[PDB]
Formats: C-alpha cells, sequence, structure tokens
C-alpha cells in the first residue's frame, strides 16, 4: 500500500502511546505497528517450546479494547532467564533445571504484574498481533502525555 | 469475563457521573457534549489505605473506592499492604456513595513512581479519545 490517511497519523503514532480502539476503528489494511500502555487480562494458551523457541498467547487490554497477542521469543527468554535450547540442556542437571524452574515462576509473576508500554504489530489480514518489545514507563512518557493534553 | 473493555476511570467519575444500576451502568458525558458511556469493567489505580482478607479500600486523587474478592485474583508480587500503589481491573458493583468493585486483578505499581504521577493524565487522555 502506497497511501495513508494523514488524518490518523497522530492517532496511530503520537507519543507516548496510542489506543487499540482507535487503531481498530481505522480499519487497517496492512500490518500496522503501534505502542500501547497495557496489562495482561489473562493468558490464553500454554507456554510452548515448539519450534525451539518460547511462545505464549495472552489477552491484553489498554483500557479501550481487548487484543489477543503472541510475545516474541526474545521477551520470554529475557523473562525466564533461559532460552529453549538452554532449558533443554539444563534438564539433566538438577541444580541447573532448578534455576530454570525458578525462572519459570519469575516469568509467571512478571506476566501477572506486567503494566507497561507494548510495541505491537497488528496484522489485520491474519487477525494476529505480536508483541515486539516492552518498555517501562518513564518521565519522558509523562512529559509527552502532558504535552498532548497541553498541560 | 466481562465483554466490554476495562475503561480507565477515577473514583469521582463513578461517584458523580454514573447512572443506571447493576448490569446497566452508564457514565454520563452530557457536559462533554457526548452520549452515555456504558461501563461494566474498569481499570482503576490507587494507594491501598486498608486491607482485610480479600477486601481493600483504595484511594486515587479524586476519592476512595472499595475492592472485594481479592482472594480469587492472580498472585503477583504481594501488594495488599497499606501504602502500596496498585492497579485493579474490576467489575462495577456500586458507584455511589463509594464505588465498589469485584476484582479480576490487583497488581503492584509501587516500584516505578511514574505510574502514580501519570494516572490522572492517563484517565483524561483516554476519555478524550472515545467517540
Amino acid at each position: 500500500e502506497n497511501s495513508i490517511n494523514l488524518s490518523i497519523a497522530m492517532d496511530l503514532y503520537s507519543p507516548p502511546f496510542v489506543y487499540l480502539s482507535v487503531l481498530m476503528a481505522s480499519k487497517p489494511k496492512e500490518v500496522t505497528t503501534v505502542k500501547v500502555k497495557a496489562f495482561i487480562v489473562t493468558l490464553t494458551g500454554n507456554l510452548s517450546s515448539s519450534g525451539g523457541i518460547w511462545s505464549i498467547t495472552a489477552k491484553v487490554s489498554d483500557g479501550t479494547a481487548y487484543l489477543d497477542v503472541d510475545f516474541v521469543d526474545e521477551i520470554l527468554t529475557s523473562l525466564i532467564g533461559f532460552s529453549v535450547p538452554e532449558m533443554k540442556q539444563s534438564k539433566k542437571d538438577p541444580l541447573q533445571y532448578q534455576k530454570f524452574l525458578e525462572g519459570l515462576q519469575k516469568c509467571q509473576r512478571d506476566l501477572i504484574d506486567l503494566c507497561c508500554l507494548m510495541t505491537i504489530s497488528f496484522n489485520p489480514s491474519l487477525s494476529k498481533a505480536m508483541v515486539l518489545a516492552l518498555q517501562d514507563v518513564n518521565m519522558e512518557h509523562l512529559e509527552n502525555l502532558k504535552k498532548r493534553l497541553n498541560k | 469475563l466481562p465483554r466490554s473493555p476495562p475503561l480507565k476511570v477515577l473514583a469521582e467519575q463513578l461517584r458523580r457521573d454514573a447512572e443506571g444500576g447493576p448490569g446497566a451502568w452508564r457514565l454520563s458525558r452530557a457536559a462533554a457534549g457526548r452520549g452515555p458511556l456504558d461501563l461494566a469493567a474498569v481499570w482503576m489505580q490507587g494507594r491501598v489505605v486498608m486491607a482485610d482478607r480479600g477486601e481493600a479500600r483504595l484511594r486515587d486523587p479524586s476519592g476512595d473506592f472499595s475492592v472485594r474478592g481479592l482472594e480469587r485474583v492472580p498472585r503477583g508480587r504481594p501488594c495488599l499492604v497499606p501504602g502500596k500503589y496498585v492497579m485493579v481491573m474490576g467489575v462495577v458493583q456500586a458507584c455511589s456513595p463509594e464505588p465498589c468493585l469485584q476484582a479480576v486483578k490487583m497488581t503492584d505499581l509501587s516500584d516505578n513512581p511514574i505510574h502514580e504521577s501519570m494516572w490522572e493524565l492517563e484517565v483524561e487522555d483516554l476519555h478524550r479519545n472515545i467517540p
């Protein structure tokens, strides 16, 4: 696609974050990537090691809509502290596998407590969304928000 | 569980602007020149003032609100402690004289001071962007 509705540019891309309801109302035709402040309402699938990478599905909300998402392997590896290959190597060593089990629990807690900026790629053709990055809110975000509200 | 999204709200909005009743709550937007905003689930934030079993009283800058059913919610970093700053996703049970929620989640936001300082702004910004 070689055109964009210019009247939605701020709606999709204004810092510090935008809204899922607004994205969906725009009826995107191509893969669209936005940043939202969101938390996980519930996990919707098991943590999988299929393909030699971590995956999990969850339903998130930004206060305006629900969205079912996948998380990139790198996020899950960072939260657990083990990649899939590392987990598989650890299994024969009780002390190493124990570190993995501790990481699993850490990941579980981290996903329960998650409330941050999520960069999300939404593919309207496949009705799929993938979380590409997570970022903690910071004072620049606060100032961005104040500026947007002219405060 | 709720079909509609957990709208960000301040206690004052429920306390002052909510209409209807159980299963048919509306947020009046007459002053803002818009129609009623239907609400069932909400996203609220505040400081824990009191906690006793699975019940808590929380305080946002606009007022207090009560939360029940906390024994049922996912167990993240423990935050049912007076002084903690937390978020709740809840289903609205009552609005006036004090808003009351049935909890879906309660999670800790105490570690990062930016959350508390951003909340009022977040509520305003979200409400500016609902038709």
